[PDB]
């Protein structure tokens, strides 16, 4: 019907270690694409401080407290019967001196 | 005003797509003047032809590669490379066909 595509691409975030960090994207396609997030080649699962809030086309990755073990490249993968779309963003986590 | 060398922001390491489907991969970048974008697979440039399956759309800070009706022979290691008057950058993503 119509493959996935990004109305709004996910942007890099630079955050102080221990503070909140979020990636946001807006995904279109028909039927509405299912979105999952990947890091290190593996699909991320929800946890105590990682969740994946979504409101319609708007899909997000939320770290309630971002630690250095969370830094790196996150991939947003959107999927429906017509295709798949991929976009990445760097989360940078800054440790105080 | 000052030049900025091109810098590719996040590009995925590996992506997968089912045969016969559309694949899209978007990638942000910076650099001043606006960098020229080249997509290539196995060292060979991808040509965005309006009468074909490969299409490339470039803005000031974004490139999108769309492959329609993905064939098993479309798989391989794709390189995004950027160039302006102040330097270059490249990143590779491994595109897998299921």
């Amino acid at each position: 019907g119509s493959p996935p595509c990004f109305l709004r691409f996910p942007r890099p975030v630079r955050v102080v270690s221990g503070a909140e960090a979020e990636l946001k994207c807006v995904v279109l396609g028909e039927p509405p694409p299912v979105v999952v997030w990947e890091k290190g080649g593996q699909q991320l699962a929800a946890s105590e401080r990682l969740s994946f809030p979504a409101d319609g086309a708007e899909h997000g990755l939320l770290l309630t407290a971002a630690l250095p073990t969370d830094a790196g490249v996150y991939v947003c993968r959107a999927r429906n019967a017509a295709g798949e779309a991929y976009a990445a963003a760097a989360v940078t986590v800054l440790e105080p001196p | 005003s000052r030049g900025i060398p091109p810098k590719i922001e996040a590009l995925p390491s590996d992506i997968s797509i089912d045969e016969g489907k559309v694949l899209t991969v978007a990638c942000a970048f910076t650099g001043e003047p606006t960098p020229e974008v080249t997509w290539s697979c196995g060292g060979r440039k991808i040509h965005s032809q309006e009468q074909g399956r490969f299409h490339i759309e470039n803005t000031d800070d974004l490139t999108t590669l769309i492959i329609m009706d993905v064939q098993k022979q479309d798989g391989g290691l794709y390189t995004l490379s950027l160039g302006n008057e102040f330097g270059s950058d490249s990143a590779t993503v491994n595109i897998h066909i299921r």
